[PDB]
């Protein structure tokens, strides 16, 4: 339903997280998504904003994203969560870029009264929205001082992190905690943990996909291709499928043969093997 | 009075009233919320009467113990049956790292908030710093003689309150040096440390070890206190008192089974499964947690260390 | 905003080496030939780059890029160039390496925002003209005129007047660019007027630039190494290693005996196609010297005395000192 | 006597100082004195304040001191150097000629000092300066130091130091109390030993008499014992808080029931520590 | 002849890299003379100056003198190539005339663009020179950076490399590189490699530094001079001369002999003898 | 125009070295112009003094290697001493360079400047004709160069001694390479006690004495051997008769050996406080009785540290 297959586990998790915010009960706390590179972490994030509300902002930014030259880290996460509430409706950032033109800061704290004045008023009204944080382990101690300030907030939205790693270097020190988040915040987030894709949950995924990208396919083809995903990475299948298509349509076959798949899994290398090859003729080269 | 205290961090302590000691000063087995934890409580009891006596005089409170034994929940005791409307300000040490703020105005705004002037009306050091554009060192000393003049013309006196610093041990060499020189004033308010790291590089240096990450020019100021572990019949009794304060009803089957997540992981996240144990309850339409309800969340949801070990130990085999 | 066909930079240097790679040289369904349009060999990859010409001509290259893997010395370059000549017409080719970035009188985001308007070009009694020459007719560079040139641009194609076509960016040694510079293309990739980029790498499992736990492949981010596509290239036999240097010596204007490929050849496989194509040119001057018109191996024999390359001139330096 | 008791070697030791001091031979020299934490390195060094003169300025400034984020090191050592020379010290006058200190006040306040000094008005008297940690310090800072005993009203340097062999900070060598090999070949060492059993009673009795906290015998035997098994600081820290708990039974004076209970109650850094590298390494 | 002694193998490589260079075929490339110290990397360079041209410019810059306090690298490195460009009806010189106390890009291409029109007017004619820049595995990412985009340039002079280290973490990266050098770059190098000097070759060079100090020298004297000069160094050899005579010159002996030899050898030593004698105390106090 | 605030106190404990006590021959004799012992080095002293009458130490250095406490500095003292009345000699040690209120290349080429003297020193001339930036320092040298030119006034160029040369960044050795091409330069003497050190500023290049390659050519090396209880004890009896202090026979046999055990810099500097301590019990001279207590009071630096880190296992 709804583009989800199988996930049981962290759908049903994302359910009671709902509950909690719709009774008012999430006030310091947060949601960490933990979780094999692309099982769906992105989309359980997604669908808790759907699920929530029909106009609830959403916004999607990775830890990498902060590390950029084009303001300050604060600067970047700020517009960050002043996106990520709405108050027709529009966000608090939307509004920043109207009664501004940077941004003064004074601006910010200037908009800030004036929005607790209508929202009082009872003509504006704030709905908090969902800040998404891919690849969290990115952000440093002088970014999670900022959340920590960030949440405290009234108007606040709800946080979700999500992440790869297991125990790691907290970035901006010389200590070593889970998920290389710092401890005062692991014990207020609620953690959820996606488990990689089964066999028959890949096929259903690729065969969604085909329809996506009109790509007609053989059962044999569609399950040799199933087989791929599991032995190399999902996004490695998905990436073959357009590139299938094209070579059968070449040859005018227009329903794409195993043959195809044979042949496009032979040109494109997935970064496992890409890797090994390189790795052996390193080490060959090192060799006298 | 600029009413910005916080509220969120003391919600996981609404029960703690007292330190629950009798007349003589030897531990109640339960009383005003606490449970247990005897010595510590007997010592803080020592510790409330220096501060009354006026033997505090420089000397700091340390309470070095595993996480979720209760180091927070005891400080927050001390200030209330120390005085009355006695001002607690918890901070984490990791606090000072801030990019738009210097670390001494991070220090300093938690110091004179933890301290209130008794005029009637009760306001803290930091409120007259904010009611008297920016706040620099000359504006703090210029209030401390407005403040030292009005207590000593009779009309006014000064409550000092509790400074709650966690994680000490990562305040780097200059915090300490700030605050070792506040501490020796005379309108600072009681500081108390909290750790759970052993000997430690004292952040900042490099080379020196000291315990807790503490420099030995502050520590020979320090008191120590230690806390033990919950025990199974503790870890439950514990639970119950707060599954009561947030009007849960909670089945005494699932008490127990709770309860040992608590040994498992820590009282922090038993006590953490409450709420959202409740709505699970609430979705099929019963008035209690029963056992299954606690058994589906400790499915669902993970404590951090489990969930690391799965995907550290899924990436051995994930990658070759 | 004045469109300058004639004004451009052009480095000799760079096109000199691949001067004679004229099409990818596929033909029937994509099926590649032993030598075709200059090239020789590389017969897997060459027929996978002729599939990427086709998803860029379809359109399907949305936000995709290619990486091509392999060790130095396998055509490399060479297939990227053909890319941008297959597409035909003269399509800009923007190569680049990657420790071009770290410039001290300039940002690094100026260094790729800089090579990314270079390959983007505008057909448009009409003269050709790329995004670079816009801004430069447009001393000062704002991230205001940017979209300003992106609008007015890209208001002329959508006037039907103009039609753009965008080249190829060849990023060599990508494992030296630091993760800022990798977040700014990643936008980049994301808008409409962008080129294809084409990543180049020899090294395997590469910490990305700066004190990064992190350890990715072929020192790529794995944000944007999911939005790409890897072909291998492979190492060149000796047979077809000779084929290859009878094609530089014909495009030189040098005569060169069997035997002078034959040994010329032999070196390639031992250090690289890169040293042993460098030393036609020094080799013909000799044999002036002699009063010679064409190579004789003695002449090779002898450059090959002289002049060393990197990976053994090293060697022999530090174990001498030691 | 300032209740010294013990530290027989060092005490003579500082005794010799004064001579050079007196005699006008100390200059180019300084004092280190090396010695374990808590062995009256402050208090030696306090003494010679004292019997140094009635009216000698003392100037107490740990070694990580000079990491302040207020000010520059220089200001920091500046302004020690300033203070530690009726009567006044620099320092003060350069706060009242400065109604921060800006650099033409201090180097005016000298030049009119050269006058009334040289004139026969007033007199200049050098103090004593105390680094406590000094292996806190670092070559920038040491350079200072060697720069500032060069003027002719320097004060003597006292530094005091709890290390062997250190890497002297900011560089990557290893020097003998983390002070470069430039200026050890200037100082002159004292080193402080630990106390004894003896030594150690006489001390905490003196101590409870300072703050009028009486005891039974058999109380300062386990006490001076606890003293010599942890700390002397330790062990003074326990008085007044025993003392809280006897006064709470309503007992007269301290006995070694209440030496029991506030022992239990309150650790020191060694039992702390043991108690936790236990739950560390589970 | 013409001073140069030995080095027969690395003369005539040089002697080709000239021919490039005349041939208008060295464009886009560049000679890195590998080898040990002290075997006339700077003359086979020289030379090169010299054999090329009547006022041919030449500069000898180490890579050491780039880390100055008073001008960034950029600064020191683009002083070098202008300096070392002549020109003649050296651009570094004109930047005194016209400009005046500092030289600025707005003033630099106002030069060179002035200097296209006379060049292209027929009155005015530039020729480049040689830059040798040694000590090469001193300079960063930073400074290679500059080199490519300066060897592209029309007036570009030639640049000579020398270096004395094999593989070496190219300074500014985590990367090693044979030669200190990216790989970027040794692709376009042209590498010679001198070989240490023979006996025969020490000797001759000796003869010719005594013949400048006209320094007279006994027979013997020359043969253990070269002894030490194979087992230590050429360029501590050298140094004893000078000495060497005021000793004999002391005694009025006229002509130094293996006396005056053999005791200046004893009473300066070199730096072999210098770190053994440092390094076997250096050892002895700290066994303790 | 002259305050002449030379660092007496840095040479106060040099007094009696007056020459390098040459004699007639190359040969000098075995004590003489206050000198003991440290003959072959003596002898090269005497070598170097002539390069430099002769005009010959055209770019060159001196490099006086050997342990410490074995006659570094008055051998240095000793050649500006031999070279005319009156000459410069600046003794610094090599960590003066890392100050704050101050550049490196100021507190080098300044030292270089208090070191060259004319007939007034340079560096006089930058306070006299003070705005002592690059700019003047460019500016007053050719209005000096122009003196020698009309014979007004001549130019003596004295000693630099730096000590620690190890302690200076490759950003000082760059600049004293510089200075040391020009021709108003004095003689460099530098002084290093350790082996190979990596070169400060660099964290990766070896090199001997810690000097880079292309100024450690232009050294010239001489070593200095430890002195035996034999001559130690004619040394430390040198400095009591300077300092007026009559000591007793026997006590500069026990005040030999604790030199040949520590140094020769740590037994000259008991002289003085062993001394105080006979005049606190009335004594004319010291006793070994005296020498046996300041042995027990103060502590040779390495003996100390030795002793806290035992304490501290
Ligand atoms: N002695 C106690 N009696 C009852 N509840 C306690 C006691 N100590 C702690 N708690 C409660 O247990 C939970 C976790 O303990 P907490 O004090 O927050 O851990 P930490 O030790 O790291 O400060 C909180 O709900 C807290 O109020
Ligand atoms: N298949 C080929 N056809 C033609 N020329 C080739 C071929 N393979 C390599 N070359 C030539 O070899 C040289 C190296 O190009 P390339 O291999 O891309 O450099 P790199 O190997 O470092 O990537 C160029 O002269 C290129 O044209
Ligand atoms: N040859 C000598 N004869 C007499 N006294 C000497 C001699 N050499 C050094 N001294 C004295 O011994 C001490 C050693 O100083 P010195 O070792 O020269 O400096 P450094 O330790 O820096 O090398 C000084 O008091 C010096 O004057």
């Amino acid at each position: 339903s709804q583009g989800m297959v199988g996930q049981l586990a962290a759908r049903r998790a994302a359910g009671v997280v709902l509950e909690m915010i719709r009774e008012g009960k999430i006030a310091g706390r947060a949601v960490l998504i933990a979780g094999q590179p692309g099982t769906g972490k992105t989309a359980i994030a997604m669908g808790m904003a759907q699920a929530l509300g029909p106009d609830t902002p959403f916004t999607a930014i990775a830890g990498s994203e902060i590390f950029s030259l084009e303001m300050s880290k604060t600067e970047a996460l700020t517009q960050a969560f002043r996106r990520s509430i709405g108050v027709h409706t529009v966000s608090l950032h939307e509004i920043d870029v109207i009664n501004s033109r940077e941004i003064k800061s004074e601006v910010r704290e200037q908009i800030n009264a004036k929005v607790a004045e209508w929202r009082e008023e009872g003509k504006a009204e704030i709905i908090p929205g969902v800040l998404f944080i891919d690849e969290v382990h990115m952000l440093d101690i002088e970014s999670f001082s900022f959340l920590n300030r960030a949440l405290e907030s009234d108007m606040a939205p709800v946080l979700i992190m999500a992440t790869n790693r297991g125990i790691t270097r907290i970035r901006g020190t010389s200590y070593q905690s889970p998920h290389g988040i710092p401890i005062d915040l692991l014990d207020r987030l609620l953690i959820v943990s996606t488990t990689p894709y089964s066999e028959k949950d890949t096929k259903q995924i690729l065969r969604i996909r085909c329809e996506e990208e009109d790509v007609e396919m053989s059962e044999d083809a569609y399950t040799v291709l199933t087989r791929i995903g599991l032995e190399t990475s999902l996004r490695y299948a998905i990436q073959l499928i357009t590139a299938a298509s094209l070579v059968c349509r070449k040859r005018k076959g227009t329903e794409v043969q195993v043959d195809d798949i044979k042949r496009v899994y032979s040109l494109f290398l997935d970064e496992s093997r890409s890797t090994q090859y390189m790795k052996e003729y390193q080490d060959a080269f090192l060799f006298n | 009075v600029k009413s910005t205290t916080k509220t969120q961090r003391i919600a996981s302590h609404s029960h703690v009233k007292g330190l629950g000691l009798d007349e003589s000063g030897l531990a109640k087995q339960a009383a005003s919320g606490l449970v247990g934890q005897e010595n510590a409580r007997e010592a803080c009891g020592v510790i409330v009467e220096l501060i009354k006596s006026k033997k505090m005089a420089g000397r700091a409170v340390l309470l070095a113990g595993p996480p979720g034994t209760g180091k927070t929940a005891l400080a927050l005791a001390i200030a209330q049956e120390l005085g009355s409307k006695v001002p607690f300000c918890p901070m984490v040490g990791s606090e000072v790292y801030s990019t738009e703020i210097k670390k001494t105005e991070v220090l300093m705004e938690n110091f004179r908030r933890a301290i209130g002037l008794r005029i009637i009306q009760d306001v803290t050091l930091h409120d007259l710093d904010v009611a008297n554009t920016e706040i620099t060192d000359k504006l703090r000393g210029e209030i401390n003689k407005v403040v030292n003049k009005y207590i000593d013309q009779g009309i006014a006196e000064l409550v000092p309150g509790v400074l709650f610093v966690d994680e000490v041990h990562m305040l780097d060499i200059e915090c300490f040096t700030y605050l070792h020189r506040a501490l020796e004033s005379s309108i600072a308010p009681i500081v108390i440390f909290a750790s759970n790291r052993g000997n430690c590089v004292i952040r900042g240096t490099e080379d020196i070890t000291s315990p807790h990450g503490i420099p030995l020019d502050l520590l020979d100021r320090v008191m120590i206190i230690r806390t033990m572990l919950y025990t199974p019949q503790e870890m439950k009794q514990i639970i119950k008192i707060r599954a009561q304060t947030e009007g849960i009803n909670i089945s005494e089957e699932a008490l127990n089974h709770l309860g040992e997540i608590g040994t498992k992981t820590t009282l922090r996240y038993s006590v953490q499964l409450l709420t959202p144990a409740n709505l699970l309850a609430k979705i099929n339409g019963k008035d209690s947690i029963e056992k299954e309800h606690v058994e589906e969340i400790s499915e669902l949801f993970y404590d951090a260390k489990s969930s690391a070990k799965i995907l550290a130990d899924q990436q051995d085999k994930y990658m070759k």
